[PDB]
């Protein structure tokens, strides 16, 4: 089943309890957490990373998304790809260039969500992995 | 202070570093520090950028038959749209041209030897049009002059 | 309380001369017996970051408070077996060695090929080119 217009009006809720001062962005770190705070089904419950990583989610130096490629994304999870989604995009490409009459959140993209993730958590199994060759070291004395 | 853009290289996923030259061909290069290669990306519109050679002032564009070319004025064909594929590369498409019936988009983008290809041949998944944009600094930008 | 003993030998097999005091050689030493290839700056950081004399040596307060900060689980999460996911394209639960060894040694805090080879061969128990990542990241959670 689709997506009410009360599905939005959570997304944008949450997006401000985010997002105070309305920059229109996020950071990477939250990303999670947002994913974790909508109902379903437009939320992506933890763990979420792998789920994430898999959506075409661009970030802007540094390290921030955008709300609306945060909302074609989401939704997208959801309906998936039709032409309805289509119509929906041009939609909500409409609602969005109306709430909001500024051009302060226009940024160009410089990398994407997987590459950033693929960075840290490549990042956490070394530093694991490190911590762990350490440990046997002191172990190796007795 | 009104655009809030960026300066940097764009790297293809042909292997090259994208490159407009003086005399305003564009293609690509294995040169890590040729100066050719420096962009201005310029937030032009929601997702959609403009993309001009430093050292040559010039805009890169794409008009009607799908043919890639620099424009030293700043028409609404120096405009792209600009989406990630899979979530791991940079692709740049015109604002204007497209299939019309199938809706596809026209895209920037090197064949493996590292020259430019028609817009309309450039398939959004090979890594023809895959960029990796590998920035030097943020930058403030005017906003361009809009002519036909 | 009673882990004192084995701080004893920690600080036996890091200072080899014994004279109470780790010196940027013998950090050198045990980083270079771990498999990693610190530069002289790069020793001089991990000692004037938990350097309270500012001596340029360390003593036992100061091993124990850098070996604290080193044996501190900053991800304490086991679950950075979801980091491993993040890897395992098709969500089987193996990823190929190829790509592992590939993954580690051009991504964040690369990897040496030293420690890189160990981590490969600890991995990869049969050898047959898939690792196992479930098992190696419980092989290391074991402590
Ligand atoms: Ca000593
Ligand atoms: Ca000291
Ligand atoms: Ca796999
Ligand atoms: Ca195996």
């Amino acid at each position: 089943e689709p997506l009410s217009e009360d599905d939005f009006e959570m997304f944008y809720e949450v997006w401000e309890k985010f997002d105070p001062d309305a920059t229109q962005f996020i950071e990477f770190a939250k990303l999670s957490d947002f994913a974790d705070a909508l109902d379903p089904p437009l939320l992506i419950a933890k763990p979420n990373k792998v789920q994430l990583i898999a959506m075409d989610l661009p970030m802007v130096s540094g390290d921030r998304i955008h709300c609306l490629d945060i909302l074609f994304a989401f939704t997208k999870r959801v309906l998936g790809e039709s032409g309805e989604m289509d119509a929906l995009r041009i939609q909500m490409e409409e609602r969005f260039m109306a709430s909001n009459p500024s051009k302060v959140s226009y940024e160009p993209i410089t990398t994407t969500l997987k590459r950033k993730q693929e960075e840290v958590s490549a990042i956490i199994i070394q530093r694991a992995y490190r911590r762990y060759l350490l440990k046997q070291k002191v172990k190796k004395v007795s | 202070p009104q655009l809030k853009g960026i300066v940097t290289k764009l790297y293809s996923r042909q292997g090259y570093h994208l490159q407009l030259q003086a005399d305003g061909t564009i293609d690509g290069t294995k040169d890590e520090d040729s100066t050719y290669t420096l962009f201005n990306l310029i937030p032009v519109g929601l997702r959609v950028v403009a993309i001009q050679g430093v050292q040559t002032k010039l805009y890169l564009a794409m008009n009607s038959e799908g043919y890639l070319y620099t424009s030293e004025l700043f028409t609404p064909e120096c405009k792209f749209k600009e989406s990630v594929f899979e979530n791991y590369y940079v692709t740049y498409s015109s604002m204007i041209y497209r299939q019309q019936q199938s809706g596809r988009g026209w895209y920037l983008g090197l064949n493996k030897e590292g020259e430019i290809m028609k817009g309309n041949h450039v398939k959004k998944n090979k890594p023809a049009a895959h960029f990796l944009p590998k920035p030097l600094k943020v930058a403030m930008y005017k906003e361009p002059s809009l002519h036909d | 309380e009673e882990q004192i003993a084995e701080f004893k030998e920690a600080f036996s097999l890091f200072d080899k001369d014994g004279d109470g005091t780790i010196t940027t050689k013998e950090l050198g030493t045990v980083m270079r017996s771990l498999g990693q290839n610190p530069t002289e700056a790069e020793l001089q950081d991990m000692i004037n970051e938990v350097d309270a004399d500012g001596n340029g040596t360390i003593d036992f307060p100061e091993f124990l408070t850098m070996m604290a900060r080193k044996m501190k689980d900053t991800d304490s999460e086991e679950e950075i077996r979801e980091a491993f996911r993040v890897f395992d394209k098709d969500g089987n639960g193996y990823i190929s060695a190829a790509e592992l060894r590939h993954v580690m040694t051009n991504l964040g805090e690369k990897l040496t090929d030293e420690e890189v080879d160990e981590m490969i061969r600890e991995a990869d128990i049969d050898g047959d080119g898939q690792v196992n990542y479930e098992e190696f990241v419980q092989m290391m959670t074991a402590k």
